RNA sequence: GGUGAAAUUCUUGGAUUUAUUGAAGACUAACUACUGCGAAAGCAUUUGCCAAGGAUGUUUUCAUUAAUCAGGAACGAAAGUUAGGGGAUCGAAGACGAUCAGAUACCGUCGUAGUCUUAACCAUAAACUAUGCCGAUUAGGGAUCGGACGGUGUUAUUUUUUGACCCGUUCGGCACCUUACGAUAAAUCAAAAUGUUUGGGCUCCUGGGGGAGUAUGGUCGCAAGGCUGAAACUUAAAGAAAUUG
């Protein structure tokens, strides 16, 4: 029984998560050349943004966090990656609409390189006639532009945690619905997937800022 | 470019590397076309005769081919002294 | 004679002696007579110029990589031939090579190189198609053309 | 008057050597032979003086190429990899 | 209430149940449904995935396991994109055993890029 | 008989034709 | 004897369309020659719904639902009778089946 | 793993499964359509550069400069060839395990050439709309793509312009639906109509079925082969579309 000499430890989320405890988890207990602060500290947790802003709208995101530090019994962990569920982007696509995906690579102001996927569709007018909402080639062009120049701009005057205050209500995809309105009306504007790249040199003070 | 031909076609001009010299001296020319692959002694001396006599430079982006063939001659020219805009506006 | 890659010979200065220090580099695809050669850890990055691993960008090319810190030139020296940068790891000053057999490699972040490819490549790709051209070939080199087969003693 | 049909610069090896090997080689015969614009001056007077060693004859000035070619396809790359990074 | 997630393969030759911790590091119980049959030809059926089911979701009690989060998933990528009949099973087993269930994902993998797949041209003659 | 492999048939007939004629050229 | 005026297809001005492989044989198939169907159905059985909702913790989950879109050849759509064989007036009827 | 069921195969050296990361090469899913571009073959991630193209609008210019084309020339899927690079997946040949009377096959595990790329060949496809190119006329109808025009009302911006949606007109396309004043042997066709009431212009091909796209000669190709292309002899049918069983 491999179950007695494992021990049980705790996911501290960080700001500005409302919930902060996600959840637990388990590892082998320290045992002598065997250490667990080592062991945990780069462990991936993937949990929905739902369970920890405590809402059901966002029950289609799902937030993934990274061990950095150990507390006794709880593991500080930081944001590593925002990203949809496969349920909803299934059911985003439809057809007879034009689906634009545009990404970009930003550098935050604290060394962080973050891929960002935008994803967007066609908005059907409430007095349309035909079946179609296709747009031009030359608008969709416009439309990437206008979108990635949005995108670049407004996570490059932000930090990590700042973008991630920004993520949390979707306002990035309000101004590009707003820009885009003159070019060909939007609807489902989100961030698809946020992945980073590198990371800085590893951090306590702003690691403990966020939990604190 | 395009603006050369029309000034060779109007104006007055002057090829080569010895007479573009000798209209800077002279103080009449007001522009300078530059080859891209004039040897950089040759470029520099240019640059600063033209420094002395508040000269305009253009350094035209190609080689004395592409240049030569610009001014509708059928020889490679490095350098260039414009004396009479013509009826262009190269100026 | 006997390289099959042409040599360049630069010219520096000596910092304490007044006097120019002859030296015979291998001679990169591009490189020509009165260009600037910079070497250092300083050195801009362009063909020709001679800098430490530990400042060049992974994906890159150089030639005339050596093994050992004062080593002067090892890894990279026939016509067509180059080490490719594979990656860095700065905690230790280390840098991950790949050598023109295919093998990769780990030497020391300031161990120098030069930028480029190494001159003559495809030289091995026209046939001697003479038994003169095999015995010009390596009569420069030493003495080992032809061999009589083994099997026929 | 148009001289032979097919072997070209390879008409000095006679019947020998083989009719594929003959092919291979008048591939980087005219290449190391022809003449190429030399790119300081731009004069059409730049040639091989030995392998991997091209000279303009005008400029007095004397480059590193390839064997058989004033550039490979491999340095034409690797140099614009550069400008373009 | 502590959480665990099942990561469960359901292809057409066998399936899979598969309970680890929140990250996947570390896993509790596996067993799959060739463990609780006979015939190879039932290592897929709909009561063998059962059978595994109730096995691992016994076995998850005593580590005080209490609610899962469901990952489905087929043999996906270079294959099919449906899972097989031992999903099913599973799925009404831990929701009937004891157990509470969170989030319910599928995970297949979608290849948007499908190297060239077995059989072609004309596929599996049969 | 399929007119896709009466051809190859005859193809392959062709072919060694040919090198009964080489052999006496 | 033309058996369709449309051929068995949809690419009268296309040229070429490249294939793509049958779900249940992997046979390589023109994508507008192919036959496709998109399904929606629950990701859990309307047998078992009632017991996931049961264990519910957290009791207002939707469970969500399968989104598969499965692209046949002609012979499996009609071995797997995903399309029947239609009567000479009948074939020319493009309409889908009503509800 | 895999199958109708199995077995070859991997596995306590931890196979399969779980998570993270890296490398390699190929490809570009869902969006994707009785939609678009291109002479055809073909063409689906983003960005920049380079050159080109049709339609539209025109109270711009030339003024017959045009149509089709024997020989002649450019491009031409896949497979295949030569020389390098690459070689993930799949997979001719080959080796096994099944099934079977046999199984040199369908099925399963491996697996070489190939599949990818640069330089050079090859020039054939059910290369099909089995429907040559130009031009005129002839029944209705609604969708859709690109452009233009006129009108109307919402929507975003706006020193009231432009985009999206709505209605209509017209030019040019991909097609489609009903009908026969017509055509065909019929299936069917807005062209396969305007043809025994038989003549708008041009090019190519065919003359019962085989032998046969074979033999030979020529020419092109590294080769595989391509283009051109018979005759002896044999035979009363072969064949097309529909009809009832
Ligand atoms: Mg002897
Ligand atoms: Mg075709
Ligand atoms: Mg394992
Ligand atoms: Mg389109
Ligand atoms: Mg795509
Ligand atoms: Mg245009
Ligand atoms: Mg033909
Ligand atoms: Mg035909
Ligand atoms: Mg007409
Ligand atoms: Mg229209
Ligand atoms: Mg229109
Ligand atoms: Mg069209
Ligand atoms: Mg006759
Ligand atoms: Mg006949
Ligand atoms: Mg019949």
């Amino acid at each position: 029984d491999p179950f007695a000499r494992k021990d049980w430890y705790g996911i501290k989320a960080p700001a500005p998560f409302n919930v902060r405890d996600v959840g637990k988890t388990l590892v082998n207990r320290t045992t002598g050349l065997k250490n667990a602060n080592d062991a945990l500290k780069g462990r991936i947790f993937e949990v929905s943004l739902a369970d920890l802003q405590k809402d059901e709208d966002h029950s289609f995101r799902k937030v993934k966090l990274r061990v950095d530090e150990i507390q006794g019994k709880n593991c500080l962990t930081n944001f590593h990656g925002l990203d949809f569920t496969s349920d909803k982007l299934r059911s985003l696509v439809r057809k007879w609409q034009t689906l634009i995906e545009a990404n970009i690579t930003v550098k935050t102001t604290d060394d962080y390189l973050l891929r960002l996927f935008a994803i967007a569709f066609t908005k059907r007018r409430p007095n349309q006639v035909k079946k179609t909402t296709y747009a031009a080639s030359s608008q969709i062009r416009a439309i990437r532009r206008k979108m990635t120049e949005i995108i670049q701009r407004e996570a490059s005057s932000c930090t990590l945690t700042q973008l991630t205050s920004k993520l949390i209500p979707e306002v990035i995809g309000r101004e590009i619905e707003k820009a885009t309105q003159g070019i060909y009306p939007l609807q489902n504007v989100h961030i698809r997937k946020v992945k980073l790249l590198k990371q800085p040199k590893f951090d306590l003070g702003a690691l403990m800022s966020l939990h604190g | 470019g395009a603006k050369l031909a029309l000034v060779i076609k109007s104006g007055k001009v002057v090829l080569g590397y010895r007479s573009t010299l000798k209209a800077l001296r002279s103080g009449k020319a007001k522009l300078i076309l530059i080859s891209a692959n004039t040897p950089p002694l040759r470029k520099s001396e240019l640059e600063y005769y033209s420094m002395m006599s508040k000269t305009a430079v253009h350094h035209y982006t190609g080689t004395n081919i592409e240049l030569g063939t610009a001014c509708g001659k059928l020889f490679r020219c490095s350098t260039m002294a414009i004396l009479d805009a013509g009826d262009s506006d190269i100026l | 004679p006997g390289r099959g890659a042409p040599l360049a010979r630069v010219v520096f200065n000596s910092p304490y002696k007044f006097k120019k220090q002859r030296e015979t580099f291998i001679a990169n695809e591009g490189m020509y007579t009165g260009q600037f050669i910079y070497a250092g850890k300083n050195a801009a990055l362009t063909v020709g110029n001679v800098l430490p691993l530990g400042s060049v960008p992974e994906g890159t090319v150089v030639s005339n990589v050596e093994e050992k810190v004062g080593d002067r030139g090892a890894i990279g020296r026939t016509s067509g031939n180059y080490v490719t940068v594979v990656g860095h790891n700065p905690e230790e000053g280390k840098t991950r090579i790949k050598l023109p057999s295919g093998a990769k490699k780990v030497v020391s972040s300031s161990a120098r190189g030069m930028i480029g490819i190494v001159a003559g490549g495809g030289r091995t790709d026209k046939p001697l198609l003479k038994a003169s051209r095999a015995k010009h070939k390596f009569a420069v080199k030493r003495n080992s053309w032809p061999k009589t087969r083994g099997v026929a003693m | 008057s148009k001289r032979t049909k097919k072997v070209g610069i390879s008409g000095k090896y006679g019947t020998r050597y083989g009719a594929s090997l003959r092919k291979l080689v008048k591939k980087q015969e005219v290449s190391q032979h022809a003449r190429y614009t030399c790119t300081f001056c731009g004069k059409n007077t730049v040639r091989r003086s030995s392998v991997g060693i091209w000279s303009c004859k005008a400029c007095k000035k004397t480059l590193a190429g390839g064997a058989y070619t004033v550039s490979t396809p491999a340095a034409a790359a690797m140099r614009s990899t550069l400008r373009r990074l | 209430l502590v959480f665990g997630v099942a990561r469960i393969f359901a292809s057409f030759n066998d399936t899979f149940v598969h309970v680890t911790d929140l990250s996947g590091r570390e896993t509790i119980c596996r067993v799959t449904g060739g463990m609780k049959v006979k015939a190879d030809r039932d290592e897929s059926s709909p009561y063998a995935a059962m059978l595994a089911a109730q096995d691992v979701a016994a076995r998850c009690k005593e580590l005080g396991i209490t609610a899962l989060h469901i990952k489905i998933r087929a043999t996906g990528g270079n294959g099919t994109k449906t899972p097989g009949p031992g999903a099913q099973s599973a799925l009404r087993a831990l929701a009937r055993s004891g157990m509470k269930i969170g989030r319910i994902e599928d995970v297949t993998p979608t290849p948007s890029d499908s190297t060239r797949r077995k059989g072609g041209r004309r596929g599996r003659r049969l | 008989m399929r007119a896709k492999w009466r051809k190859k048939r005859v193809r392959r007939l062709k072919r060694k034709r040919r090198k009964m004629r080489a052999r006496s050229k | 004897v033309k058996k369709r005026k449309n051929n068995g297809r949809n690419k009268k001005g296309r040229g070429h369309v490249k294939p793509i492989r049958c779900s249940n044989c992997s046979r390589c198939t023109p994508k507008d020659k192919a036959i496709k169907r998109f399904t929606i159905r629950n990701m859990v059985e309307s047998a078992a719904i009632r017991d996931i909702s049961d264990a519910s913790v957290f009791a207002e989950y939707t469970v969500p639902k399968m989104y598969l879109k499965l692209q046949y050849c002609v012979s499996c759509a009609i071995h797997g009778k995903i399309v029947r064989v239609r009567s000479r007036e009948g074939r020319r009827n493009r309409a889908p089946p009503p509800r």
